[PDB]
């Protein structure tokens, strides 16, 4: 349930021990996470 | 000299109900207070016959069923005008002059005809209006099948394996059986669909001697009519089937008037009880339980003959026909031609892990080493 | 709602109404108005 | 051809559909058990398919009614007060053109010597104290039928000529001399003209004054008679330009017409009224048929 | 000429009821024509689903008023209604009706606490309000002043504003109107009518400033005089630092009045506010009163 | 990257069969009315009519038989949804200018606040195009990873909302249990160890529900004419509803033949009137949609045009190509 | 009575007369309200010699009486006058396609370059005025109103370069366009009222409004709100900011202020809008014969 | 041949899409049956 | 050009004008789209 | 107009003229070969 | 509005009986045949 928008990493934080959902871009093509996008694709579009 | 040479008019044929091979789907009794009925319903009692159960198994209780199936009901309605002048020279003339009697006999042939015109539209309407019910009510074929293919236990209403077996087999008879006419050839095979069609179908509850029977005491049983387009290919493929007799069929509609009791029960209780007079005189006696006519659904009407495109599907003679004869000049389509709309997808850009990667197909093609050749960016497909 | 009217009044027999099996049916709610008893109700003979 | 005939055969026919509008056939099975009286009722059996004008009765205390009860046909004027035991009350076109500002002095004096009591003096009181004018009074039809008892009856015509009943003496609307005036390049252009009531404000330097205007033009359309009355009153609408934005009165224009309804032309005739000797000089429009539109304003 | 509609759902014996409280009631309809089902009956198919309040607006213009006449057995008879003829309105909105007033139909106060006069499978018959024309200026001035302050923040008094807005009077009948602080239930949101307001109020001195600048040797004599104290009375200190210290296009100013001629004969619909139906009489206890046709 | 939805409509020639008597028709003497007015006098017939329907199970039914056409393009015009959802914009103009300058929609400045009913309540096209040579098309997209599995997913007929939504499977008259069907994923799907193949669709509050289910399209505002195919697999309270018991909901399906969506005007629309006679969505019903013979490049779709295997789906080195599922051509190319 | 006949003085010719059949259930305006008229009053002809001036033809077009055609016989020529309320048929000439429910209203004759296939004889010709919707009567209202305020601002080839871009208007599919606007002193009375109105609703605006725009742009964003943003930063003429936005309890005075302006509104509306004279309720499936029940 | 398959159906007028599939199907019909004694030679056909 | 695509143009029955001007997809008497069809390219052509 | 069975070089059309396959269109590299959409050869040498 | 005959394109005439070619196609009966024995030796073709 974490992963909800492809530019947009959601987590939870603890701020007064409130859970506090987060959302937070994702700027660059490599801070989606690598079973979203593997380090193969990573080179494969680098050799492109 | 302009020569202009003979006038040339249509003649419109007639639609008669009863011509028509819808009304042996159909059964048609006048009764003229639907405008003030709320709801018309019939109600069914079933009991199930059951089993005697082996050596210690807890025998099913007497099962008692009631249905209750209500009445839609639908208005139709024909608009025609006149115009001013043309109601002018309809009714007097003026003077004994020649364009007056030349323009009041056009003008009552005009209203004659127009008459004539309004009453088959709403036989026509009529038509449309009870194939409209129909293809609301039809459910398509592969529903149907898979239904008669899975029932049920008495312990619980069909079961999450037995309904998810249900959607597959939904699935597949989809993607089999779905374009009927266009994919085989085989009359086999086709006439062993259409017997699974007569076979799916469930039958009426009135048995009357009369209504579309042949000759010898045999009733015709059920319609299947589709658009000419389907019915030519049908005729080429199953003319070894296809016969034409004559039935006895009905000519007029049932006719059914309230009685005082009736009308009396209405003003009092807001209700009717159909059959009333029998409902009330076997009450006493011994015969409670039967009845032997339904005066609303069974009512003496005249009869007459006519021919009929029959097919025989194992022992049953089915009418068999095309309503583009009804509808050859209407502004309404044939409502048996009728739109699918099917989704469909497909990815781009998937990257296939070259971890895991292979390539059959290899003699087939050969790619230049390109890594626009060697990662999916578009996706080509074909059009229409 | 009236379903003495059915238990008590006089009934016309009719042949094949039914294919498939109206456990079915019933059990899958193809009707709008149904009524079932398994053993033999005694609510039709209260007429009032 | 014959002439005579075809005439009489037309008069035949209209007065046969005159007995179609007026009454019924009965086909009920009309058998023979009733007195005559029911017997010639049933075979005449009336409906009122027949007057098609549409009147109104009212109740109004008897002290506002002082020419009005006398002289039949006036604009009449529903007033809402808050009072809940008499939530509307009704209202001379006379008794307001009283303290309307387009009147001169003589006649205004005139007329007030006719609406002076107690009633009448409470109720300009109230008027006067009332905001603006056009929606806490307002036009309400052509009067027919004063019974003057204790509180005094008036039937009251929202639509149609105006007639109490038997379709004789079909009264006129009688307006006030002083307050009207025809606004058109040719007056009486070519035929029956559409006669509008036109409320104007003014403001001396302390309060509104109303002024109530009767105006009669070839026009039909709202909007070409708001561009002739624009034209006509473009002075003190400047002068209300200044006044509306230093003034905190719920009001938001400078006038509003409302149409009557139609006139003929060879049915405007002059005259005078006279009640307890004050004579009044009066334009007497003979044959109306009313037809109240819409309060369209202009600013 | 009638209007037959029959019914899509079965009714309960309730709801024959209701429709014989309702025997007379105006009705919007969409198509002019002769057979109606109550999937298209009534102003629910447009409201709700559609653009609300000023297309709501438009729309209960444009649609035709048709009143019931008589309910048969399961069927509705609605006859419309003919200009200059008689005919007979039921009272159901809460303000008193008194003879010789004007009538108007505004859209229903929609909150969804009403009790839903039908409600059968996901259709609702919603009916406007027949209304007096003063109270309808009045609820259309209250709205337009509810969607313009519920933008703004940081008013600590927004609470009572906004009741003082909501509870209005008119003899002795108060009603407090729905859109309260925007909970959304049918705020009809109004977006377009204050932006359209707002952009007349913003777009209007500088076009008038642009014309009036220009051929005052003519002698109008009143119009220049007039704007520049209309003008510099509201707006004193008038073009300081000017924007774009008087550069502009000739298409600019073409632009300029062609807009804000757009948006005044859009706002059309809030313009007027038509008079359905002129009561003559009123019958006693104000449960119905017969009045004419007009518009 | 990205699976692509679109449907297609199929003029379609379709019988029924229907048992004798099955349904009594009780019906009104056509009633005379007459309107008398200046011009004309109009006379209306008005006939009341009145169907019981007195087989107990389904006396009638009605097959697909034969296909006439394709009305559809099968193009590839995708939905433009800068037209879908006009309201929006990115924060600055420069930006904002940017982007509508290099995706290419027409009328960049919307002049909305002007005259918004022109956009809001949809931006009425105002001109078709020009040259139309196969007829309407309209294709809807939904974003998603470059890791998705083809072979799971996409060479079968699947739901695209990535786990499969298809209520012949849930407890009925069980919402709860329902909902955790569409949303749960401490469950598993069926068919996989996977309980999701697109966490962007399946995901609550996802790219999927945030921009396709109509329970947030109300709410950002958009045009009603313009027709979204993937509306009929993400909205969701068009789906609890179809959690009923079996035949309530094909009697509603069967019911749902008013058949409101047209086939004319060179795209795609929507409206709402249902004047049309009939139509039948058997993707509507499976709640999936199926796959289609698309490739990776003209290489594979050369040999696929050879050899006329559209069946068989194959795959080369990151290349792929998806079998077709219902050989169409060779259905039209057989009438 | 209600029946007008009109009488050629005169002769034509038998393509005239199949002219005259075919162009039937068509809205003529008479400005005589007489019972026999001659070829003199029929029409619009007998106005438009007089400067040809659009907004000219257009007032004395809402002055005139309008009739319908009704059975052309021999050489007289029936005219109904339509009563009030009710339902006539209606052939239709303005280049539209005439969607249903719509209002009407009776507009002049916008000059295409093809000259007329109705009715020219004897240096008499039949000017029919066009029937089309309220909207783009309106529209062209707007129009001239806008050639009139920028036609005051005298210029050379800048009145060109307005006029070519502006009069090409497309509504429904078709382009229409209205030549040769010499700009008489007659539109700007009609301009002046609107240019009162404008003033006064800048005097009159409450301190809410001016306010709601800068608001709404700090509270929402949208680029069709954009829109109006490059409006307000396009012209920043005015540039009087006020001061207090506080509205402690002004509200019965913001009602005032409010009615003021709307009412404002409506006189602005009120010249750029003109009288409906028809309701659609019926069309026929050619777009060529519809039914209105509305009669001016 | 192929007027006869897309006659105008009772609407308005004659669609965009109506003739446009009407002009590949012209396409379709003019490739096939061209050259017609010469390419088959079913009886079946020809007679067909 | 040495740059237009082979597959999408010559392998099929196709116009050689590269934009494809079949009348049988445009308006009947409307000369303007007529000329817009033959003409623009602010348009796309169908089939690519 | 309609396109007919030409290629790039003799290397492709023998390979034609050896299948016969005239229909499909192939292509190597950058050399291409264009199918016949009418087999008029076939349609001559059948008459 | 009755009418029998046209006797412009309804008059009575000599009849005679004469062979053709015929062929029977559904209950059709349709005379086949060709004119090359009218156009055996002329100046023209025959113009099929």
């Amino acid at each position: 349930p974490t992963e909800r928008h492809p530019f947009f990493d959601l987590t939870y934080i603890q701020k007064n021990r409130a859970t506090e959902v987060l959302c937070t871009p994702r700027i660059m093509i490599g801070n989606m996470p690598l079973p979203l996008a593997p380090i193969s694709f990573h080179e494969a579009r680098t050799n492109q | 000299f302009e020569a202009l040479l003979g006038i040339y008019c249509n003649k419109i044929e007639w639609i008669n109900f009863f011509t028509t091979p819808i009304a042996v789907a159909a059964n048609v009794i006048r009764f003229n207070d639907v405008s003030r009925m709320t709801l018309g319903k019939v109600l069914f009692f079933i009991q199930l016959p059951r089993v005697a159960t082996g050596n210690d198994v807890t025998a099913p209780k007497e099962t008692t069923i009631m249905v209750a199936k209500h009445s839609e009901k639908h208005p139709i309605n024909i608009s025609f005008d006149l115009s001013a002048a043309c109601l002018e020279h309809l009714e007097n003339t003026f003077k004994n002059t020649v364009i007056d009697q030349i323009l009041n006999i056009n003008a009552l042939h005009t209203v004659l005809r127009s008459l004539k015109n309004s009453a088959d539209s709403l036989e026509r309407g009529l038509i449309h209006a009870f194939m409209q019910t129909l293809l609301r009510k039809s459910p398509p074929q592969f529903i149907v099948l898979t239904m008669n293919e899975n029932k049920v236990h008495n312990k619980q209403a069909l079961s999450r394996v037995q309904r998810s077996n249900m959607f597959q087999s939904l699935k597949n008879r989809l993607l089999t059986s779905l374009f009927f006419l266009n994919r085989n050839n085989n009359s086999s095979y086709i006439y062993r669909i259409l017997n699974d069609m007569m076979e799916s179908v469930t039958e009426s509850i009135l048995n009357d001697t009369n209504n579309y029977t042949s000759k010898e005491n045999i009733p015709l049983d059920g319609v299947l009519l589709g658009p000419i387009g389907s019915i030519q290919k049908l005729t080429n493929i199953l003319s070894q089937y296809i016969s034409t007799q004559v039935v006895s069929a009905p000519i007029s509609y049932g006719h059914f008037i309230m009685g005082k009791e009736n009308a009396v029960t209405a003003i009092a209780y807001r209700a009717i009880m159909a059959d009333f007079t029998q409902f009330t005189v076997n009450a006493g006696t011994e015969q409670q339980d039967t009845n032997n006519k339904s005066e609303i659904f069974d009512k003496s009407r005249a009869y007459a003959d006519l021919k009929l495109n029959t097919l025989k599907l194992g022992d049953k003679l089915v009418a068999f026909d095309h309503l583009h004869k009804v509808y050859k000049n209407t502004d309404v389509n044939d409502p048996l031609e009728q739109s699918l709309q099917l989704t469909f997808f497909f990815p781009l850009g998937i990257y296939i892990p070259t971890e895991t990667g292979f390539s059959t197909m290899e003699t087939r093609v050969k790619l230049n080493d390109t890594m626009e050749n060697n990662l999916p960016t578009s996706v080509f497909f074909h059009n229409k | 709602e009236n379903w003495q009217a059915t238990e008590i009044l006089p009934k016309i027999e009719a042949p094949l109404n039914i294919f498939n099996d109206i456990k079915t049916y019933t059990a899958e709610q193809l009707f709008d108005n149904l009524r079932i008893y398994f053993g033999d109700d005694p609510s039709r003979y209260n007429i009032s | 051809m014959n002439s005579k005939s075809s005439a009489r055969a037309a008069i035949v026919d209209t007065v046969e559909a005159v007995k179609k509008r007026k009454y019924i056939s009965i086909e009920a099975g009309t058998l023979n058990n009733v007195v005559e009286k029911e017997r010639k009722f049933l075979k005449q059996f009336l409906s009122g398919r027949e007057n098609l004008r549409i009147a109104a009765r009212v109740f109004t205390p008897c002290e506002l009614l002082a020419p009005e009860l006398e002289n039949l046909g006036m604009l009449m004027y529903r007033f809402e007060t808050d009072v809940d035991n008499p939530k509307i009350l009704f209202v001379g076109l006379f008794f307001l053109c009283s303290n309307a500002f387009n009147v001169s002095a003589c006649v205004r004096t005139a007329l007030t010597t006719m609406y002076t009591n107690s009633m009448v003096d409470n109720v300009l009181s109230m008027i006067n104290t009332c905001k603006y004018l056009e929606d806490k009074v307002s036009l309400f039809g052509v009067t027919s039928l004063v019974s003057c008892g204790s509180s005094c009856l008036l039937s009251c015509v929202m639509q149609g000529n105006v007639y109490d009943a038997n379709k004789e003496n079909i009264h006129g609307l009688t307006v006030l001399k002083e307050i009207f005036l025809e606004p058109d390049w040719e007056p009486r252009q070519h035929s029956t003209q559409y006669v509008y009531v036109v409320h104007v404000y003014k403001e001396v330097l302390s309060k509104l004054q109303y002024g109530i205007y009767v105006v009669l033009t070839s026009f039909q359309n709202e909007d070409l008679v708001v561009d002739i009355l624009r034209q006509y009153f473009e002075k003190e609408r400047f002068l209300f330009l200044n006044y509306l934005i230093n003034s905190n009165t719920t009001l938001s224009y400078f006038g509003s017409v409302q149409r009557i309804g139609r006139c003929a032309t060879e049915d405007i005739k002059s005259g005078f009224l006279q009640y307890r000797g004050i004579t009044l000089p009066v334009i007497k429009l003979e044959n109306i048929f009313v037809d109240l539109s819409e309060k369209k304003v202009f600013v | 000429e009638t209007v037959y509609c029959t019914f899509d759902h079965k009714l309960s014996l309730s709801d024959i009821s209701t429709l014989c409280k309702l025997m007379n009631i105006v009705i919007p309809i969409p198509a002019h024509h002769h057979l109606i089902g109550s999937g298209n009956l009534g102003l629910y198919p447009i409201v709700s689903s559609n653009k609300d309040y000023v297309h709501i607006r438009n729309v209960l213009r444009t649609m035709v008023v048709t009143i019931l006449q008589k309910v048969e057995g399961n069927q509705l008879v609605l006859r419309k209604p003919m200009t200059g003829q008689q005919y007979a309105i039921k009272n159901t909105g809460p303000f008193p009706w008194e003879k010789g007033d004007t009538l108007t139909l505004i859209p229903p106060l929609s909150t969804h606490s009403e009790e839903k006069l039908l409600k059968l499978g996901d259709w609702e018959l919603t009916v406007p309000l027949v209304v007096p024309t003063a109270i309808a200026a009045e609820i259309n001035i209250r709205l337009l002043c509810i969607g313009l302050i519920a933008v703004h923040r940081e008013y600590n008094e927004m609470q009572t504003i906004i009741d003082e807005l909501c509870s209005i009077q008119y003899r002795d009948v108060l009603i407090k109107l729905p859109d309260i602080v925007n909970d959304k239930q049918s705020m009809y949101s109004m977006k377009t009518a204050c932006i359209s307001l707002s952009m007349i109020t913003a777009m209007a001195p500088d076009i008038v400033r642009t014309y009036i600048d220009r051929l005052t040797l003519e002698d109008h004599s009143m119009l220049l005089i007039k704007c520049q104290e209309l003008l510099s009375k509201r707006t004193t200190l008038s073009t300081q630092r000017c924007g774009q210290l008087h550069a502009t296009d000739i298409k600019d100013e073409l632009k300029k009045i062609k807009s804000v001629l757009t948006m005044i004969d859009q706002i059309n619909s809030l313009t007027n506010e038509k008079t359905y139906f002129v009561v003559c009489d009123v019958s006693a206890d104000n449960r119905m009163a017969t009045c004419i046709y007009k518009n | 990257a990205a699976t692509l939805v679109r449907t297609d409509n199929f003029d379609v020639e379709c019988l029924l069969y229907s048992s004798r008597a099955a349904t009594s028709i009780i019906l009104d003497d056509p009633t005379v009315t007459a309107e008398a007015k200046d011009i004309v006098t109009t006379y209306n017939f008005t006939q009341h009519l009145s169907f019981v329907d007195m087989g107990l199970g389904f006396s009638s039914t009605t097959a697909t038989a034969n296909l006439k056409r394709i009305k559809s393009d099968m193009g590839s015009k995708i939905q433009n949804l800068f037209s879908a959802f006009p309201i929006h914009a990115f924060t600055n103009t420069d930006i904002n200018t940017w982007i509508r300058h290099h995706v290419g929609i027409e009328k960049p400045n919307p002049s909305e606040g002007e005259a918004l009913n022109i956009i809001t309540f949809g931006g009425i096209n105002k001109n078709p195009p020009s040259i139309l040579l196969h007829g309407q098309q309209a294709i809807c997209e939904v974003i998603l990873t470059p890791v998705t599995t083809n072979i799971n997913f996409f060479k079968l007929p699947h739901n695209p909302r990535g786990r499969e939504s298809c209520m012949m499977g849930t407890d009925p008259h069980n919402e709860e249990a329902a909902r955790k069907a569409l949303y749960d994923h401490t469950q598993t799907d069926s068919d996989t160890f996977a309980a999701t193949t697109n966490p962007w669709a399946s995901l609550p509050g996802s790219l999927g529900d945030i921009l396709y289910n109509t329970a947030h399209r109300e709410q950002l505002c958009y045009n009603p004419k313009t027709y979204s195919p993937n509306a009929q697999f993400f909205t969701e309270s068009d789906i609890l509803k179809t959690n009923k018991m079996m035949y309530k909901v094909i009697n509603e399906y069967c019911m749902k033949s008013n058949s409101c969506l047209n086939s004319d005007s060179e795209i795609q629309y929507s409206c709402s009137e249902g004047t049309d006679s009939f139509v039948s969505r058997p993707c509507q019903f499976l709640q999936n949609a199926l796959p289609l013979h698309c490739s990776s490049n003209q290489a594979l779709l050369e040999s696929r045009s050879k050899t006329g295997n559209t069946q068989i789906s194959e795959t080369h080195y990151c290349n792929y190509a998806i079998g077709e599922t219902i050989p169409l051509q060779l259905i039209i190319e057989s009438s």
